[PDB]
This record gives C-alpha cells, structure tokens and sequence, in this order.
C-alpha cells in the first residue's frame, strides 16, 4: 500500500475520476516515481490517499 | 533494493526526463541602441 | 583514523609545516569539518593522508578496489571525510552518509 498527499503536479485525481478505478483515478509526478520503482524491486502497489 | 532504485533512476536519467515533461512539456508559459518606435512618430 | 585527500579548497598544507608536527601542518574545510563531526562523536582524529593519491575505482584487471575506498572494504581506514562523490557501485561496497 502507498501513502501520498494531495498536492499540485505530484498527485491529483483524473479527469472524469467518477468513470475510473484503482490507480487510473490518479496522475502526476509520483504517480510515475511509483510506477518505475515498482517495476525495479518487483512487487504490485495499490494507491491510497492519506 | 528502493534505496539503490533511487540511485539507478538518478544516474541512467530517468527522474531528469520526468521532471521535465510536468513542468515543460506540460506547461502553459514560454542590442541596446535607440530602437525604431522611439522615433517612429 | 581519519583517511582524506589532498585537494586545491578542501586541504591545503601550511607553510613552515617542518615547524608544525600533527594537525597544524594542514588547513581548510575539511579539516574543520571532521572537528565538527567529532564534536559529538566520540572518536580521536589524525589527520592521515592516503598514499595512492586516488579516490576509488575498481580496476577491469585486477577487480580489486584502490585508495580511500580501498582502504575502507579491505579493513584498514575507519572514517572518510574528502569530496567523495556518491554513486551507485560505492554503495554496493560501503555505507554512506546524507549529502
Ligand atoms: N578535482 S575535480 O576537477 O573537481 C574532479 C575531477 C574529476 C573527478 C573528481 C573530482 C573531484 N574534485 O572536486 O576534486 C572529486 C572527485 N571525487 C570523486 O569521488 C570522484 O569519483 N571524482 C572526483
């Protein structure tokens, strides 16, 4: 599980977040940070906000 | 293996690219003689 | 044991360093900066110069590391305080500190 705040171009919800599920409700900065790391060390995340 | 992760994203240029998309490439801004239009009138 | 290297800002050795035996034979800011450290460590410093004259690299040949670095994997040097870059080997081989 990952624990992010909400703030400028690092996270903020998708366009049309209503119509989205699980980590496509999300994009920024971080949102990619987490994206490679993941790949990296080898293991699934899943993106929750503080 | 995050701690290293950070160092490999660093040093190949990853973080570097990625900066650089969210601010610049989503982004929304951008001789000392008498000039011509001091004259102009 | 303090290993270091010698550099144009960092440390600089005095004149009349014939005339000064111990720590007064060199000044600058990494010298000052080990004193800051040791300022709430509990260790004793002497200012030991490397004899390589090298930073660290591992040679394609031998495989076998050189200098400070050198000195630190194969047990011999115990503190480094010198403009040492952080990169992604060094780590592999040793603990660093915070920028
Ligand atoms: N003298 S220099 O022109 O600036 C310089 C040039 C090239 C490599 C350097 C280096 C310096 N340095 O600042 O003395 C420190 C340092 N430290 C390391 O750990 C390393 O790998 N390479 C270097």
């Amino acid at each position: 599980i990952v624990t992010t705040i909400l703030e400028d171009p690092y996270v903020m919800l998708k366009k049309n977040a209503n119509q989205f599920e699980g980590n496509d409700r999300y994009e920024g900065y971080c949102v990619e940070l987490a994206a490679e790391i993941a790949k990296h060390v080898g293991y699934s995340y899943r993106l929750e906000i503080v | 293996p995050v701690n290293l992760a950070v160092l490999k994203l660093s040093e190949q240029g990853v973080l570097d690219k990625l900066k650089s998309k969210w601010w610049y490439d989503k982004g929304e801004c951008g001789t000392s003689a008498l000039s011509l239009s001091n004259v102009a009138g | 044991v303090v290993t270091t290297i010698l550099e144009s800002p960092y440390v600089m050795m005095k004149k009349n360093h014939e005339m000064l035996e111990g720590n007064e034979r060199y000044e600058g800011y990494c010298v000052d900066l080990a004193a800051e450290i040791a300022k709430h460590c509990g260790f004793k410093y002497k200012l030991t110069i490397v004899g390589d004259g090298k930073y660290g690299a591992r040679d394609a040949d031998t495989k076998i590391w050189n200098g400070m670095v050198g000195e630190l994997v194969y047990g011999k040097a115990d503190i480094a305080i010198a403009p040492l870059t952080i990169t992604l080997v060094r780590e592999e081989v040793i603990d660093f500190s915070k920028p």
